[PDB]
RNA sequence: GUGGGAGAGGGUGGUGGAAUUCCCGGAGUAGCGGUGAAAUGCGCAGAUACCGGGAGGAACGCCGAUGGCGAAGGCAGCCACCUGGUCCACCCGUGACGCUGAGGCGCGAAAGCGUGGGGAGCAAACCGGAUUAGAUACCCGGGUAGUCCACGCCCUAAACGAUGCGCGCUAGGUCUCUGGGUCUCCUGGGGGCCGAAGCUAACGCGUUAAGCGCGCCGCCUGGGGAGUACGGCCGCAAGGC
């Protein structure tokens, strides 16, 4: 068991329906898995830096999720098995290293 | 890898007596732990040649504990051998 | 010289290590997406390394850019 | 003809020629010029002054279409690099702005004999 | 042992953006390219320049350092997993268990070799254009092996600090990376510069010694012939010792 943060950004073009059924596999496959959800941060979209898939936007999904290690490259894999699934950035959660403070 | 428990383990199983920590049994079981934990390691990753720099350091760091052992008292020697089922 | 004010005196208390604060993070690159240097950032050897690891990880996002292009001339 | 009055202006600057392309805010080309458009062949046309008078000459060809504004784009580092857009400047087209655009890689392929070397 | 730390140390999988090339579409027209000057070359079967889409290979801009890691070779996008070394604090445990290391074994840049794959860019050879007294060259247009991956070989080098490893001892100053502390500064590990004593033929070295000492290994003994011949061992070969 160890702490990640599953970063998954979105089609900005999903209706309250499309963004909630994709939204449910990712809730899926991360019991599937061994996951946990701490803490979710659904930020929505936001205006990307470059074109990413065609579209200046993306929906932001965030977790702060708990599982065993030997799984997190294979749960990841699989988030990205989805097209409307453009981003599945997966990071070992670090204690905030503060600076200027 | 190897975490305080299993580590914690392997000492209180061998500790020589309570709070034994660095006793010669001790570091020949921590030892071969990691030996062990390692040489499974390069049976997958064959090609992880620096990795095994370490292991060959480590098999060493023993036969030289072992050694010293067995030449002061080659009754615990025979002992933590068969315990830790190593030699040949 | 490197002269004008620095990145870091010119704000406050932040997490090197968020990836995601694009408002503050996106201070840290020049005009174009590049990352700013030490004589810039104002930041010490172990935080500008934090940094670029983390804005790295912003623009792979695409919270970030990976350069933009210069403007006037 | 097919009226444009607003478009974009490619400098294309090298040390071996200059080459200007004027397009229409899609950037599809309506008119270009070059060191060679115009009479140089040699290495007259990494001159600047070919460079001007292949810029101007694009100038006309893209007024022809109404064209009036221009947004520049900067590529290359020849020279008459800065004389291309000197010149667009005093054309009648309005340069709206001028940005530098070249292509730099973030080391992909390995250059040839004659552009090796760095630090 | 316990608690902390920095890192391009290694291996595996995945992944991101820039650029080159090719292919498709648009728009567009006479050149582009290249040089000291040119020409070969490419372009009206429409190139170059520009926009949009796609395929593919290889390498990772800024950060980036005078920086870091590794025993050496060497190591640089980002994420996860597997894994080596190492520094510091606490003085907790063993109780000299240490140092070196012929032979042996393993690692070992590039080029090269075998089998299979891949192949964008670059490019021995080679095909051409130039230059020249000539030009089996430098410059220019092409281009095969190769460069990349897997597995197995090869074992070399200006494999360099041209400085074997370990330990103790002998002023300081200054910049720096990383850790601890009562945090001007003190203390430890690493990276630089200048310098006490001393050393050195000199240049220079100078707590990262080339100083003062002890231990162990390797090596030298004028130049050419020659890293050749012979023999042995190794390698598929090239060839290595
Ligand atoms: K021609
Ligand atoms: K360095
Ligand atoms: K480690
Ligand atoms: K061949
Ligand atoms: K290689
Ligand atoms: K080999
Ligand atoms: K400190
Ligand atoms: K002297
Ligand atoms: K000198
Ligand atoms: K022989
Ligand atoms: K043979
Ligand atoms: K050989
Ligand atoms: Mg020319
Ligand atoms: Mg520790
Ligand atoms: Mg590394
Ligand atoms: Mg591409
Ligand atoms: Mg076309
Ligand atoms: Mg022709
Ligand atoms: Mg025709
Ligand atoms: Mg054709
Ligand atoms: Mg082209
Ligand atoms: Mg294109
Ligand atoms: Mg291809
Ligand atoms: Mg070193
Ligand atoms: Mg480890
Ligand atoms: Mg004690
Ligand atoms: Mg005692
Ligand atoms: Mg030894
Ligand atoms: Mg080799
Ligand atoms: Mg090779
Ligand atoms: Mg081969
Ligand atoms: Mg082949
Ligand atoms: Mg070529
Ligand atoms: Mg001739
Ligand atoms: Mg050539
Ligand atoms: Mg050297
Ligand atoms: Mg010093
Ligand atoms: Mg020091
Ligand atoms: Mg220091
Ligand atoms: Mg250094
Ligand atoms: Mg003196
Ligand atoms: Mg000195
Ligand atoms: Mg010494
Ligand atoms: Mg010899
Ligand atoms: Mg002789
Ligand atoms: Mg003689
Ligand atoms: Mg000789
Ligand atoms: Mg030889």
């Amino acid at each position: 068991m160890r702490r990640y943060e599953v970063n998954i950004v979105l089609n900005p073009n999903l209706d309250q329906s499309q963004l909630a059924l994709e939204k449910e596999i990712i809730q899926r496959a991360l019991e599937n898995y061994g996951a946990r959800v701490e803490k979710v941060e659904e930020l929505g979209l936001r205006r990307l830096a470059y074109p990413i898939a065609k579209d200046p936007q993306g929906y932001f999904l965030w977790y702060q999720v708990e599982m065993p290690e030997d799984r997190v490259n294979d749960l990841a894999r699989e988030l990205r098995i989805r097209d409307n699934v453009r981003r599945v950035m997966v990071v070992k959660s670090q204690e905030p290293f503060l600076a200027n403070a | 890898p190897i975490t305080k428990e299993e580590k914690q383990k392997v000492i209180q199983e061998f500790a020589r007596f309570p709070g034994d920590t660095g006793s010669t049994e001790v570091q020949v079981a921590l030892l071969t732990l990691r030996i062990n934990r390692l040489s499974e390691h390069l049976k997958v990753h064959k090609k992880d040649h620096h990795s095994h720099r370490g292991l060959l350091m480590m098999v060493g760091q023993r036969r030289r504990l072992l050694r010293y052992l067995q030449r002061e008292d080659p009754e615990r020697y025979r002992a933590l051998i068969e315990k830790l089922g190593i030699r040949g | 010289p490197s002269r004008k004010a620095k990145v870091k005196a010119t704000l406050g208390e932040f997490d090197l290590r968020d990836y995601r604060n694009v408002e503050v993070l996106k201070r840290f690159l020049s005009e174009t997406g590049k990352i700013l240097p030490r004589r810039r950032t104002g930041l010490s050897a172990k935080e500008q390394r934090i940094l670029a690891k983390t804005i790295k990880r912003a623009r792979i996002l695409g919270l970030l850019p990976f350069t933009e292009k210069l403007v006037r001339k | 003809k097919r009226q444009v009055a607003s478009g974009r202006a490619y400098i294309h600057a090298s040390y071996n020629n200059t080459i200007v392309t004027i397009t229409d805010p899609d950037g599809n080309p309506i008119t270009w010029s070059s060191g060679g458009v115009i009479g140089y062949k040699g290495s007259r046309k990494g001159t600047p002054y070919a460079a001007q008078l292949a810029a101007l000459d694009a100038a006309k060809k893209a007024m022809a279409y109404g064209m009036q504004s221009v947004d520049v784009i900067v590529r290359g580092t020849g020279a008459g690099r800065e004389q291309a857009i000197r010149a667009l400047q005093a054309s009648g087209l309005q340069v709206k702005s001028i940005v530098d655009d070249t292509p730099v890689p973030h080391n992909g392929c390995r250059p040839k004999k004659k552009f090796r070397k760095a630090s």
